[PDB]
DNA sequence: AATGTAGTCTGTTTTTTATGCAAAATT
DNA sequence: AATTTTGCATAAAAAACAGACTACATT
């Protein structure tokens, strides 16, 4: 149901750096917001990175 | 069929075996306890060079390339004195 | 200089030149394990050989090879060596 | 403007390690 | 018979990990 920053990522149209993608989840652009579990980002595998 | 294979061609396991069978044809009785770094350190640098070549010095798709964080390439590279 | 293969070039020559035949087949394919993939290629020989010095005593192939006996045991259980 | 990278950090999880010990196997 | 090896359990140190963030580059 969940997946990692990286997963999610190579999911994407088009994937970017995970220095890119972390600033996002920072940012608040993505939605849902991923949790932290302990070192990593769990996004939900539906989440999408939203126009502020 | 083999992804790493060298020029006939054979595969890169085939090369490491003949590589130790000598080593330990010209083992004349040594004590030895240091063999995986010594095999490790001789197959790490050639791939830190070639696949930085590759990616043309970029760290970043070197590591993502190798499947290894990008913080344990940086190690690797200051290990064999490339960075 | 200590890790060699006969005509005697050394061995990161030919760790070398299977990358390069390597990079040379990746036809558009996407490379994400490469470590790893270079690693299960040297790794199974190195036990191979490791054990058959050692007659398949793992304590004295851990010391040989300057690992505990453990990781040994975990590494041979991975290449089926059991 | 937005994205990509080197370099320098922090905190978390996973792997490796030393150690103890009993059973099994080798001497 | 005595000695060593093995299989397996811990706990801690060591390694690899994801991420944060800034300065500068590339798109």
């Amino acid at each position: 149901m969940y997946l990692t920053l990286q997963e999610w990522n190579a999911r994407q149209r088009r994937p970017r750096s995970l220095e890119t993608v972390r600033r996002w989840v920072r940012e608040s652009r993505i939605f849902p917001p991923p949790v932290k579990d302990g070192r990593e980002y769990l996004f939900h595998e539906s989440a999408v990175k939203v126009d502020l | 069929s083999d992804v790493l294979t060298v020029s006939t061609q054979k595969p890169l396991r085939d090369s490491v075996k003949q590589a130790l069978k000598n080593y330990f044809a010209q083992l004349n009785g040594q004590d030895v306890n240091d063999l995986y770094e010594l095999v490790l350190a001789e197959v790490e640098q050639p791939l830190l060079d070639m696949v930085m070549q590759y990616t043309r010095g970029n760290q970043t798709r070197a590591a993502l390339m190798m499947g290894i964080n990008r913080g344990t390439l940086r190690k690797k590279l200051k290990k064999y004195g490339m960075n």
